[PDB]
């Protein structure tokens, strides 16, 4: 009778019918990710484009249903996710031409290879150069020159494809109702309809501009700090006045400040955390890691996994004769099917990454029970922002000293927790200028702000003022430095971990209280706490049915993210940078001091 | 006194083939002795849910017939097989009366009612205009109608074919395996009672 009525009988035909494409699409993907043959690729590719023709006949079939006259909020927000024309709006000639350069963008950031002039007869991929140079070498000119030629090569190639994909992404955008591609991706957390829980695409960028104001005397501490102790590793290239030379921060691109903590260590002479020893002289076992996570996940109250995860899942490499993706990956495949895509070894990363994925696999396991196309996290940063939890828990001295990984006998004294929170800040607190900086600048471009031929002049002038970081030789408008990193050229929000890094510490707070830890935030373990794991439930079994700021009050007590729980998380570590910065001045320059 | 011709029971739940949850399948039960402990005490079972009857005292009571409903569902679907549940199956498939007098015996059949491509060959109704009434068996498979326009044999738009398939795959969830279900009605009516079960010596 009713168009309400209507739109919930077609939105049961599509849960159902979608639910076994969905599963036929992700099997055919799952039996390619452990095998990497030809027929698994063709295999892969029909069941995709089987998935995405009848998502494109769905979405043309639920247009016909009007917005305005449906008032079950649920029912509105499956017909809001249907409803996206996507790429559909746009011409077919257009469509094609974007589809051919995200295709070629991907190939040429994959298959990118340079090395250097009079010695070509063998060339260094993206893979083997970021794991042996970027991440260990000490030398200025070895980092410099693979820094400028990675991003001549990838920068000319990908200029011309830029400038076209910003055109026709921002058409597609304008197209469908939204003031450009940045308001598009800043659509995902806009929340309409809920009264008082609303939230508008233009609030993200001044929470964020909010947040990130909070976040900078840290982050300029932590950056003084980082360069006194690259002034002591390379004598005369870093200035004491100015910023940071960029072929120096440890990566390919200054992402993370991670590959820096044996350069920057506080405190040398005293022992890590490492458990690696120990897991290898008790003969611990990928299986044994995976039991030692799930116990971890029953002891705060979630459900264990299921019979199909031990099954089906592939937690060891399987060996030299079938390849596989190396990538640790957690996969909903649908129809209550969970599984784990992980190249184990014994080391604590792995062991940390399983907590991390098997936090993954708990979020996916939790809203199994909401319709399917609200089978998501709230927002992207939630979906993240749990597993990310689950390794701060993890990595704690209490719980590796309750899993008997760790000496009972081990001193924890004040040094140690200041090296690893400097460990945790370099990894956590350095991405959040980069990936603020990265955004705001791909805003500016889809918004107009900024001409095609003032791209890079605003965009080193963003990193001097935001970064704090310092081009080492000017570049013109021929290069094109942002896309030579994987997220942005394969067309990939970014926001997500900023919120994400936001999200980890209020929720680590808010657990924390809950389950009543009397000490410092980061000395806090979530484990044999019923009342922490079911605050994170009530969230978890959500899904995407409610708003994320009505799930942040699931949890936090709180509308908005807040910055106030990561300034708490590394409340010693910023006391003792303060002490440390006395001689030194923090801040920077956006002067050409360093070097130029 | 020597006691013979037991219930056919072994050709119900050993049954080769389970009907789909539309049409299900019913087999009166008459003129044998029937042991319920047989069916009991087998561990191959993972719902006995007995509504109106112990299990305990079937073994001694004797009942006029015994109607032997037989069908396939999901895993998640089993709860809804009881008086008073009301989902899909409850309401366009299979309802059972408040004043039920039985037993629903449901177990899991993931090694024989799946298969590597996937099993469609057992239906559920998922649209029908009003919910069924108890004990009743819809085989119609006239389009449904959804919006004020009339549908014309074709599935068009509004208009959806009332009978969908469960994919049903080995590596599926417990919660999507298949499960074999039996429901055992059992009446005493003013008739004499031969459904009986067996007596010691
Ligand atoms: C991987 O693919 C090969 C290709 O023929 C196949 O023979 C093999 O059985 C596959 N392995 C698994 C574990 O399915
Ligand atoms: C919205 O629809 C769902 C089923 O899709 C129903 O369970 C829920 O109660 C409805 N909510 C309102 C407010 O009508
Ligand atoms: C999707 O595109 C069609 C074709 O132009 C248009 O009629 C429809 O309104 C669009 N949907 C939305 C939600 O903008
Ligand atoms: C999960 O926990 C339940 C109850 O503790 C137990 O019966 C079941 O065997 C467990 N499953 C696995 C795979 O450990
Ligand atoms: C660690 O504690 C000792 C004793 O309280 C103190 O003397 C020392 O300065 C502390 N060091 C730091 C870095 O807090
Ligand atoms: C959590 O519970 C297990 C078993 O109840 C126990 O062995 C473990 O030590 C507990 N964790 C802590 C930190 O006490
Ligand atoms: C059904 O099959 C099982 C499996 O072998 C068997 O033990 C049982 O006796 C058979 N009959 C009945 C009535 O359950």
């Amino acid at each position: 009778s009713t168009i309400e009525e209507q739109a919930k009988t077609f939105l049961d035909k599509f849960n159902h019918e979608a639910e076994d494409l969905f599963y036929q699409s992700s099997l055919a993907s799952w039996n390619y990710n452990t095998n990497i043959t030809e027929e698994n690729v063709q295999n892969m590719n029909n069941a995709g484009d089987k998935w995405s023709a009848f998502l494109k006949e769905q979405s043309t079939l639920a247009q016909m249903y009007p917005l305005q006259e449906i008032q079950n909020l649920t029912v509105k927000l499956q017909l809001q996710a249907l409803q996206q024309n996507g790429s559909s709006v746009l011409s077919e000639d257009k469509s094609k031409r974007l589809n051919t350069i995200l295709n070629t963008m991907s190939t040429i950031y994959s298959t990118g290879k340079v090395c250097n002039p009079d010695n070509p007869q063998e060339c260094l991929l993206l893979e083997p150069g970021l794991n042996e140079i970027m991440a260990n070498s000490l030398d200025y000119n070895e980092r410099l020159w693979a820094w400028e030629s990675w991003r001549s090569e990838v920068g000319k190639q990908l200029r011309p494809l830029y400038e076209e994909y910003v055109v026709l992404k921002n058409e597609m955008a304008r197209a469908n109702h939204y003031e450009d591609y940045g308001d598009y991706w800043r659509g995902d957390y806009e929340v309409n309809g809920v009264d008082g829980y609303d939230y508008s695409r233009g609030q993200l960028i001044e929470d964020v501009e909010h947040t990130f104001e909070e976040i900078k005397p840290l982050y300029e501490h932590l950056h003084a700090y980082v360069r006194a102790k690259l002034m002591n590793a390379y004598p005369s290239y870093i200035s004491p006045i100015g910023c940071l030379p960029a072929h120096l921060l440890g990566d390919m691109w200054g992402r993370f400040w991670t590959n820096l903590y044996s350069l920057t260590v506080p405190f040398g002479q005293k022992p890590n955390i490492d458990v690696t020893d120990a897991m290898v002289d008790q003969a611990w076992d990928a299986q044994r890691i995976f039991k030692e996570a799930e116990k971890f996940f029953v002891s705060v109250g979630l459900p264990n996994m299921t019979q199909g995860f031990w099954e089906n899942s592939m937690l060891t490499d399987p060996g030299n004769v079938q390849k596989a993706v190396c990538h640790p990956t957690a996969w909903d495949l649908g129809k209550g099917d969970f599984r784990i895509l992980m190249c184990t070894k014994v080391t604590m990363d792995d062991f940390l990454t399983a907590h991390h994925e098997m936090g993954h696999i708990q979020y996916d396991m939790a809203y199994a029970a909401q319709p399917f196309l609200l089978r998501n996290g709230a927002n992207e940063g939630f979906h993240e922002a749990v597993g990310e939890i689950m390794s701060l828990s993890a990595a704690t001295p209490k719980h590796l000293k309750s899993i008997g990984l760790l000496s009972p006998d081990f001193q924890e004294d004040n040094e140690t927790e200041i090296n690893f929170l400097l460990k945790q800040a370099l990894t956590i607190v350095g991405t959040l200028p980069f990936t603020y900086m990265l955004e705001k600048w791909r805003w500016m471009v889809f918004k107009g702000e900024i001409p095609k031929d003032q791209w890079m002049k605003k965009w080193w002038e963003m990193k001097r003022e935001i970064v704090g970081v310092v081009e080492p030789v000017p570049h013109d408008e021929t290069y094109c430095d942002p896309a030579s990193l994987f997220h942005v050229s394969n067309d990939y929000s970014f926001i997500r971990y900023y919120t994400r890094t936001l999200y980890q510490f209020q929720f680590q707070e808010a657990l924390c209280q809950a389950a009543k830890h009397e000490g410092p935030l980061h000395k806090c373990d979530i484990s044999n706490s019923t009342e922490a794991g079911q605050k994170l439930f009530n969230m978890l079994r959500l899904g995407k049915s409610e708003p994320w700021t009505l799930a942040l009050e699931n949890v936090v007590g709180a509308k908005n993210m807040n910055v106030r729980p990561l300034l708490n998380y590394f409340e010693p570590l910023f006391t003792w940078l303060k002490d440390q910065n006395k001689n030194s001045f923090v801040g920077w320059s956006t002067d050409w001091s360093p070097y130029a | 006194p020597n006691i013979t011709n037991l219930c056919p029971f072994g050709e119900v739940f050993n049954a080769t083939r389970f009907a789909s949850v539309y049409a299900w399948n019913r087999k009166r039960i008459s003129n044998c002795v029937a042991d319920y402990s047989v069916l009991y005490n087998s561990a191959s079972f993972s719902t006995f849910k007995c509504y109106g009857v112990s299990p305990t005292k079937l073994n001694d009571l004797c009942f006029t017939n015994v109607y032997a409903d037989s069908f396939v569902i999901r895993g998640d679907e089993v709860r809804q097989i009881a008086p008073g549940q009301t989902g899909k199956i409850a309401d366009y498939n299979y309802k059972l009366p408040d004043d039920f007098t039985g037993c629903v015996i449901a177990w899991n059949s993931n090694n024989l009612d799946s298969k590597v491509g996937g099993n469609y060959n057992y239906r559920y109704r998922l649209f029908r205009k009003s919910n069924l009434k108890p004990f009743e068996r819809d085989i119609s498979t006239e389009i449904y109608q959804a919006g004020s326009t009339p549908c014309n044999g074709v599935e068009g738009f509004n208009c959806y074919f009332p009978l969908q398939s469960y994919g049903f795959q080995p590596t599926n969830g417990v919660g999507y395996q298949p499960y074999r279900v039996v429901v055992l009605s059992f009446e005493l009516l003013h008739a004499p009672a031969t459904v009986c079960g067996p007596k010691k010596s």
